[PDB]
C-alpha cells in the first residue's frame, strides 16, 4: 500500500527493486533520497501505470527541471487517480513550469499540490496559475522566490475557486501591494477557505484594514498565520473589529513577531473575551512586557475566553508577572498550553508557577519554561511539582543552566510510579556520563515517560 | 545506546561542508541528524569543522559551563558554524527553521578517555 523512505540514499541495485512497487502502490515517498533527472526517466514511466496512486512525495532531490519533466509527463494518464503531490524542494525554476497547466487539467482527482522550496520565481508561478484557472483545495508556495507581479495572478485563480480551502504562500517577498491584490481577489470570491498562511511575506500595517475586511468575509477561515510581518499596534488595532465580527469563528491566529506592543495586545484582548471558537494563539516574540502579560491572564479568567493554547516565548516577562499566571491557572478550567520559553522568569517566577500547578483541580497538561535563566536551584520545586501535578503531562526544561544535581532530583520524582508525565524535554541540558546511567535506567522502568534531548 | 560523544557528533557536527549552501539547510539537517523526532529542538548548531578540530577545543581555553561545571573549553578561534532556530510557526510534527550561518567560538564540555567533547555548551 504504501512506500516511505526518508533520508536515504539508494543503491541503482536497490533502485531497480524498488521501480515495480512506484509501478503499483498507492502511496509513493521518496524523501531527501539522492534522486535526480537520471533516475526521473524510470519513475515516470513507473508512474505511467500506476492506477492505484493517490499521493506522491519527491521532496528534497535534485530533480531539476528536466527532471521534473520526467516525473509529471507520468502522471498525464487516463489512469492516473493522484490526489496528492510534493515537489517540495527539488530545484524546480521558472523554465521547468511551463507543463505545469497541462498537467493540471490532466488531473481533476488532483487536491492537494505543495510547491515550496523550489524558485519558481514571477514567471513560473503565471504558468502554473494558468493551470489553476478553471478543483484543487490545497496550494502551498513557500519560499517560492514571488514578488508583488504574482499576486495579480493568484488574485485571478481566487476570485475564480470555489474549492480552495488551504493557502500557504509564507517567505515570500509580495510585500504591501502583492498581499493588497491578494486581498481583492479573495474578497471577490465564492471559495470558503479554512486556512490562509502570510507568515514573513513583507505585510504592513495597511495590509490588516484588508485582512480586516477578509477575516469578516471568511465564516468558513480557521486558521490565519500572519507571523514574522511589521504589523503594528496600528495593524492589529484596524484586524481587530474583522476578528470581533460573529461571522469569524477563527480557530487559530498566529501573530508573532509582529512588532507588537501592551497597546496592541490591549486590543486583541477585546477578542479573546468574545470569540469562543479562538482555541490557539501565538504572540510570541513581540516585547508586551508584565503588562501584556497581566491583560492576557485577565482575559484568560474571563467566561467568553475558551483559549486551550497560549503561546508567548520571548516576551519579555520576568518573574513579576508570575503571580498572575498563577492566578488564572488555578481558575481557569480550558487552558491546556502555555509556552513561556525564552521569558527571564528565573527561579524565583518558575517556583510561582510550580505552586499553582499543584493545586489540585488544575488542568494544564503542556508547560513550557526553556531558556528562562533556570539553575539547579528550580528542581527541588519541579520535581516536588513531578508528584503534585494533577494535569501535567509535557514539561519542557531545555536550555538551561540544569546539570547533575538538578537532573538527579527530576530522576527522583520520575522513579515514582505515582509521577505520570508522559515528556520531560532536556534539549541541550549537560549531565555526566554517570547521571546518565541512572537517566537510562527509568526510561527503561517507564515506558509511558520520554525523556527527550 | 548512543553515548555522549556519538550523540554530539550527530547533533553537532557537519564536516562535509564550509557552510550552509541555502536558507533551507537546517530544515533539511535537523530532519535528517533526528532531531525533529517526537519533537522540534527549539534551538540547535552544526559546526563546520573537521571533527580533529573540534576535538582539539578540549584542550584549549578552560572555562565554566552554563551549568557551573569546570569542564568546559572554548576554541581558541571563530569556526564556520550554523544556527538552526526554530520559526514561530514551527509546530510539532511540521518543525520549520531559520537558518543562520555565523564565524563564532564554540564552547564544549569535554569528557572520558579519549578527552572528546560530549556537549555544546554555547558560541561566542
Amino acid at each position: 500500500m504504501k512506500l516511505d523512505i526518508q533520508c536515504e540514499q539508494l543503491s541503482d541495485a536497490r533502485w531497480t527493486e524498488l521501480l515495480p512497487l512506484i509501478q503499483q502502490y498507492e502511496v509513493v515517498r521518496l524523501d531527501d533520497c539522492g534522486l535526480t533527472e537520471v533516475r526521473c526517466k524510470d519513475i515516470g514511466s513507473a508512474l505511467q501505470a500506476n492506477a492505484s496512486l493517490t499521493e506522491l512525495s519527491l521532496r528534497t532531490n535534485e530533480l531539476g527541471d528536466g527532471g521534473v519533466l520526467l516525473v509529471l509527463q507520468g502522471l498525464q494518464s487516463p489512469t492516473c487517480k493522484i490526489q496528492k503531490l510534493s515537489l517540495q524542494n527539488c530545484c524546480l525554476t521558472e523554465a521547468g513550469c511551463g507543463v505545469l497547466p497541462g498537467v493540471l487539467r490532466s488531473l481533476p482527482t488532483l487536491r492537494e499540490l505543495h510547491l515550496s522550496d523550489n524558485p519558481l520565481g514571477d514567471a513560473g508561478l503565471r504558468l502554473l496559475c494558468e493551470g489553476l484557472l478553471d478543483r484543487l483545495e490545497k496550494l502551498q508556495l513557500e519560499y517560492c522566490s514571488l514578488t508583488a507581479a504574482s499576486c495579480e495572478p493568484l488574485a485571478a485563480v481566487l476570485r475564480a475557486t470555489r474549492d480552495l480551502k488551504e493557502l500557504v504562500v509564507s517567505n515570500n517577498d509580495i510585500g504591501e501591494a502583492g498581499v493588497q491584490a491578494l486581498c481583492r481577489g479573495l474578497a471577490e470570491s465564492a471559495c470558503q477557505l479554512e486556512t490562509l498562511k502570510l507568515e514573513n511575506c513583507g505585510l504592513t500595517a495597511a495590509n490588516c484594514k484588508d485582512l480586516c475586511g477578509i477575516v469578516a468575509s471568511q465564516a468558513s477561515l480557521k486558521d490565519l498565520d500572519l507571523g514574522s510581518n511589521r504589523l503594528g499596534d496600528a495593524g492589529l488595532a484596524e484586524l481587530c473589529p474583522g476578528l470581533l465580527s460573529p461571522s469569524s469563528q477563527l480557530r487559530t491566529l498566529w501573530l508573532w513577531e509582529c512588532d507588537l506592543t501592551v497597546s496592541g495586545c490591549r486590543e486583541l484582548c477585546r477578542v479573546l473575551q468574545a470569540k469562543e471558537a479562538l482555541k490557539e494563539l501565538s504572540l510570541a516574540g513581540n516585547s508586551l512586557g508584565d503588562e501584556g502579560a497581566q491583560l492576557l491572564c485577565e482575559s484568560l479568567l474571563q467566561p467568553g475566553c475558551q483559549l486551550e493554547s497560549l503561546w508567548v516565548k520571548s516576551c519579555g516577562f520576568t518573574a513579576a508577572c508570575c503571580q498572575h499566571f498563577s492566578s488564572m491557572l488555578t481558575q481557569n478550567k480550558h487552558l491546556l498550553e502555555l509556552q513561556l520559553s525564552s521569558n527571564p522568569l528565573g527561579d524565583a517566577g518558575v517556583h510561582v508557577l510550580c505552586q499553582a500547578l499543584g493545586q489540585p483541580g488544575t488542568v494544564l497538561r503542556v508547560l513550557w519554561v526553556g531558556d528562562c535563566e533556570l539553575t539547579n536551584s528550580s528542581c527541588g520545586g519541579l520535581a516536588s511539582l513531578l508528584l503534585a501535578s494533577p494535569s501535567l503531562r509535557e514539561l519542557d526544561l531545555s536550555n538551561n543552566g540544569l546539570g547533575d544535581p538538578g537532573v538527579l532530583q527530576l530522576l527522583g520524582s520520575l522513579e515514582q510510579p505515582a509521577c505520570s508525565l508522559e515528556q520531560l524535554v532536556l534539549y541541550d541540558i549537560y549531565w555526566t556520563e554517570a547521571v546518565d546511567e541512572r537517566l537510562r535506567a527509568v526510561e527503561e522502568s517507564k515506558p509511558g515517560l520520554r525523556i527527550i534531548s | 545506546k548512543e553515548t555522549a560523544a556519538a550523540k554530539f557528533e550527530r547533533q553537532h557536527m557537519d564536516s562535509s561542508t564550509s557552510a550552509a549552501s541555502s536558507s533551507n539547510y537546517c530544515n533539511q539537517m535537523m530532519k535528517s541528524r533526528n532531531l525533529t523526532k517526537d519533537r522540534c529542538k527549539p534551538v540547535n548548531t552544526f559546526v563546520h569543522e573537521s571533527l580533529a578540530d573540534v576535538q582539539a577545543v578540549c584542550s584549549q581555553k578552560n572555562v565554566a559551563c552554563k551549568n557551573g561545571q569546570t569542564n568546559c573549553y572554548q576554541s581558541y578561534s571563530t569556526m564556520s558554524i550554523t544556527d538552526c532556530r526554530e520559526t514561530g510557526s514551527s509546530k510539532y510534527p511540521n518543525c520549520a527553521y531559520k537558518t543562520t550561518q555565523a564565524n563564532k567560538h564554540i564552547i564544549v564540555a569535554c569528557e572520558g578517555n579519549p578527552y572528546v567533547p560530549v556537549h555544546f555548551d554555547a558560541s561566542v
